[PDB]
């Protein structure tokens, strides 16, 4: 999974 | 003498994969005569060749500001790498040397909870959402507010406190009219810490 | 020569009528050779003879720290009276002055607001209680917490933030064991400032 923040990637495992 | 200042990157940089972390050796009181500077950096004792210079400033005190930026790799600074500018100059005896790194020691996932307006807020015409964040470990960390996808800016955040195990915590605090949080909108805490699960959880808050 | 520190009271000293509120003037790198300070202190520009001098102290890297300390009474301080510590000294070109009195602008009474923990935390060994400050100006405070009339020490309190209407604001956390908060005990935090009713306000926390 990954997460984003207001639309803009954060990470990802 | 020249005078040297050795800046990490910004924590939000370290921790988004869509951005680009860089360490800064800034060169301050460098002289008109002798204006040329020589930067050898080091990652963990290891020479690197890939810093770039940036444009020359001229002071209003007669001196330069010359500066070196080091881009680096998101997890050789989240895996406390040291990182270390050497700088040197005809004003100065002796090079100048400066390292540094992630502060060390195990890393702790900060515990994120949000907490609505006391009762007796209520009575005002803005109210205050708070946004706890505590057990985290290394201090470096970014707290945001949100709603409908669109930030939030009327917060303020607390500097990190050292707490009695060792670990940080800190509080944010967002401010709305009283009435945008009786019309039942979700207010969204967001917090970007190393330690966190894809380095970044979300905890939300409305109206019961 | 000597470099000055002029040092404000404790906001709890100024806020307390059995304590004793003072104003401190710390010189420091005063040397071997020329150890005599004179201090002369002045309140609002009139020279004043009460200041008492605190017992010389070696600092074993070649200097001594010679401090000054007035006491000042609880409404001086709180009506905004200029404190100057005036230090002469034999190594100095001439005569080093500062200044300290309480920040200016009209005090503000700070909001008192208790906040319990979020259900999501309660899977821990403790639990944290919050104690929110808000609205308050200038930025001197003292907050505490207690329950049953016993202190209770294990807390922390973030320093004063600097709000978007200008007051300032600060959080209070008080950590305490689980099975003390399931209870049903009563925990309470307790601030001192200057424009509350009494200086003092008490808001209590419980399940
Ligand atoms: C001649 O003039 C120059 C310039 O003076 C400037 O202009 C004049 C008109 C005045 O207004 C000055 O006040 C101006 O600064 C003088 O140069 C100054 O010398 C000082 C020391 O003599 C030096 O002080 C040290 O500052 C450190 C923090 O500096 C920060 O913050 C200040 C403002 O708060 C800012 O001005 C500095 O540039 C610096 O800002 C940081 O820059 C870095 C690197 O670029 C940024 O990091 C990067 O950011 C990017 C994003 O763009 C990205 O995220 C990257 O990944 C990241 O790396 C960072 O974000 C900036 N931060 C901020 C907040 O802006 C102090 O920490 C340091 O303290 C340490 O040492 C002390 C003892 O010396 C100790 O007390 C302490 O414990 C610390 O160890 C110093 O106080 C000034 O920075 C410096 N000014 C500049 C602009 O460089 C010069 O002295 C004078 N000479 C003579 C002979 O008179
Ligand atoms: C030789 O050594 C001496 C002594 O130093 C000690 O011994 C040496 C050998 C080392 O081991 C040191 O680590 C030891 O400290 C050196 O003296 C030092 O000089 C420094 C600079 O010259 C000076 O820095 C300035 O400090 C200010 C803050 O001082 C506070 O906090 C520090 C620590 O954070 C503390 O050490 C000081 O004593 C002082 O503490 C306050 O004291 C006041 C007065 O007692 C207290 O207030 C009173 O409290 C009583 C009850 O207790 C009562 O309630 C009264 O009503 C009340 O008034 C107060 O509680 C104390 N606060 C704290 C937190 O403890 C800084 O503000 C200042 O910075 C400012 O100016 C700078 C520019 O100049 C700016 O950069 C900055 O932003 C500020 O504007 C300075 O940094 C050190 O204080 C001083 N140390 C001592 C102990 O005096 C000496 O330098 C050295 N000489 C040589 C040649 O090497």
């Amino acid at each position: 999974d990954c997460a984003w923040h207001l639309g803009e990637l954060v990470w990802c495992t | 003498g020249p005078s040297v200042f050795l800046f990490p990157p910004k924590p939000k940089d370290t921790l988004m994969i869509s951005r680009t972390p860089e360490v800064t050796c800034v060169v301050v009181d460098v002289s008109h005569e002798d204006p040329e500077v020589k930067f050898n950096w080091y990652v963990d004792g290891v020479e690197v060749h890939n810093a770039k210079t940036k444009p020359r400033e001229e002071q209003y005190n007669s001196t330069y500001r010359v500066v070196s930026v080091l881009t680096v790799l998101h997890q050789d600074w989240l895996n406390g790498k040291e990182y270390k500018c050497k700088v040197s100059n005809k004003a100065l005896p002796a090079p100048i040397e400066k390292t540094i790194s992630k502060a060390k020691g195990q890393p702790r996932e900060p515990q994120v909870s949000t907490l609505p307006p006391s009762r007796e807020e209520m009575t005002k015409n803005q109210v205050s959402l708070t946004c706890l964040v505590y057990g985290f470990y290394p201090s470096d960390i970014a707290v945001e507010w949100e709603s409908n996808g669109q930030p939030e800016n009327n917060y303020k955040t607390t500097p990190p406190v050292l707490d009695s195990d060792g670990s940080f915590f800190l509080y944010s605090k967002l401010t709305v009219d009283k009435s945008r949080w009786q019309q039942g909108n979700v207010f969204s805490c967001s917090v970007m810490h190393e330690a966190l699960h894809n380095h970044y959880t979300q905890k939300s808050l409305s109206l019961s």
